[PDB]
């Protein structure tokens, strides 16, 4: 009774951990991105 | 080398001007030092004095003038860094050959809670010959004295390369070798147990922040994939000791770590590199970092007109101006005066002072 | 009659020299410099090990 | 026509550049479009 | 007057963008790399 | 002891497949990602 729902607390710990990781690494990932936009609007500011 | 050291002497004695600004080390590249000024054969005909100051934003208050200290090679100047060649033994290090200009510190006036302020100018003088001429003025933005981060983590594996070849090189010397080195090539072996490009290590895809945070991320998921699923730095000091019969600081620096960073320069379009070592007092340092600065204030210009969609910070809305001085008051004096004597948030403004001195000469001329 | 240290952690070195010069007492510390400065710029970086 | 050919060129400048600053602004669209209902798929 | 200022803001524009190429190229590699745990995670 | 655990390999054939296909678009959108790229750094070969 015990190894059985052990094995499934794995389980538990395995998809519901690694969702977590997804939401982080998008937000990382807005750092990527922002990093762009930081950047693009930036050159014209050099033009103007 | 030995002036880019020197002038770090000179911040840490306070004689630099301003105490909360912060000490840049730059390497002007050869081609950088043509398309902006002098020739190349007059630096050649072993420290040279350069006289740097720093100018405010947009209004016409500078820095009186400080000497400095510079050094040029005609070799490949991050080379020298990355590979010191000990004139007893050349055949010590490999590395690739590539062009090289000076080293000058420079100076970035920063405030306390230290923030620099961009579109501002530090600029140089490099004057080879008395008179006028031999005196060429090379100007800094201070956006284009800061990276955003280091590379020093990204770039520590040029050791290893570095602790095979005096490993190779005493096999190769055999009985010339000193025993004590001879014996530390073997222990170097235990810790063990291609030529060193400065162009891959700088065309390398790395920076400290993205390294770091890419690797941290995958030891956390690596802890959580297995769950699911189931100093040599010594012996390198005798062996330069040993090999050069001494030692300078020029040798200390290059066996720690080094952060190489290119960056692009605005008047001439050409590449020059931005170094911080390790230990150093200046930019990224392993033991001074009072006070650290921010590049906040150009991510809170860009930003901010970004989704408003102004290309220049004085055409902004003045409801969404105004909260850009209640955070950050250092841009409230170009943006408050109506007629500063630099045109605001330029880069050519100082250019354009240059020139409208040249009219007012030729204006006085023909009327008089 | 010049002696010459190295101070390190290391097995240190020694050296004994008998020198002619025309120069005094009072000023051969500049001669000196010249010829042994290399080693002299080891003792300054090194020999302070191990103190915290 | 110095000033005709290099004002020209700051046209031709901002033009192509918000062809592809758009298309850069396209990129963060995507990536809430993707990744989120992945998070209900692993759900 | 205007010539020698505007000459210089497009050389003052031709240099962020060579800064921002190495930004940039970052963007492939950086995102490649959130799948090479999660592709032996399958 | 056979259709519950088909409904289990179902479940099988439902996420790891599913997970799969993440990894592939967003190397897709890496090819959306790098257009962009490719476009902005051919703007400014046009200036120079």
């Amino acid at each position: 009774q015990r190894t059985g729902r052990s094995a499934l607390a794995v389980l538990i710990r395995a998809c519901y951990r690694l969702q977590q990781q997804l939401q982080r690494t998008r937000r990382a990932l807005l750092h990527h991105s922002d990093a762009v936009l930081t950047s693009l609007h930036h050159v014209r500011m050099l033009l103007g | 080398m030995n002036a880019h050291l020197a002038n770090e002497v000179q911040y840490d004695l306070g004689h630099v001007p301003g105490r909360p600004s912060s000490l840049v080390h730059v390497i002007i590249s050869s081609e950088c030092l043509a398309a902006a000024g002098i020739p190349l054969a007059a630096l050649m005909r072993a420290n040279f004095q350069v006289e740097i100051q720093t100018r405010a934003h947009a209004t016409g208050d500078c820095t009186p003038w400080c000497t400095a200290f510079a050094a040029y090679v005609p070799a490949d100047a991050v080379g020298e860094l990355l590979a010191p060649v000990v004139p007893a033994h050349p055949g010590l290090l490999p590395r690739a050959s590539s062009a090289g200009g000076l080293f000058v510190s420079l100076p970035v006036v920063c405030d306390a809670q230290g923030v620099y302020d961009p579109y501002a100018v530090a600029a140089l003088r490099l004057a080879w010959g008395s008179g006028a001429s031999c005196a060429r003025v090379i100007l800094f933005s201070y956006d284009e004295l800061v990276p955003p981060n280091t590379r020093y983590a990204a770039d520590s594996t040029r050791i290893m390369r570095v602790c095979r070849h005096l490993c190779r090189y005493v096999a190769l010397l055999g009985a010339a070798a000193p025993p004590a080195a001879k014996e530390a090539a073997a222990h170097l072996s235990m810790g063990l147990g291609p030529p060193i490009s400065p162009e891959e290590q700088l065309t390398a895809p790395g920076g400290d922040t993205t390294a770091a945070q890419d690797v941290s991320i995958a030891q956390e998921n690596e802890e959580i994939l297995a769950l699911v699923q189931r100093s040599l730095v010594e012996w390198l000091d005798r062996g330069w000791e040993a090999l050069a019969g001494g030692d300078r600081p020029d040798w200390l620096w290059s066996r720690r770590s080094i952060s190489v960073v290119l960056r692009h320069h605005y008047g001439t379009k050409q590449r020059f590199v931005v170094v911080s070592y390790e230990n150093s007092v200046a930019w990224g340092g392993r033991r001074a970092r009072p006070p650290l600065l921010s590049s906040a204030l150009a991510t809170a210009l860009t930003e901010a007109c970004a989704a408003e969609r102004v290309v220049r910070p004085h055409q902004l809305s003045p409801a969404g101006q105004a909260e850009l001085l209640l955070r950050f008051p250092a841009l409230e004096v170009p943006l408050r005066h109506p007629r500063p004597v630099l045109p605001p948030f330029d880069i050519a403004a100082e250019v354009a002072f240059t020139a409208r001195i040249h009219l007012a000469c030729l204006r006085a001329l023909g009327q008089a | 009659l010049v002696f010459t240290y190295r101070q390190r952690r290391d097995q240190e070195l020694c050296c004994v020299y008998v020198i002619k010069s025309q120069l005094p007492p009072r000023g051969l510390e500049p001669a000196l410099e010249r010829l042994f400065g290399r080693l002299r710029i080891t003792n300054t970086i090194h020999g302070t090990e191990d103190m915290t | 026509e110095q000033v005709v050919v290099l004002q020209a060129q700051r046209t031709a400048a901002a033009a192509a550049l918000e062809n592809a600053a758009m298309q850069a602004a396209e990129l963060p669209v995507d990536i809430e479009r993707r990744l989120r209902p992945i998070e209900r798929n692993v759900h």
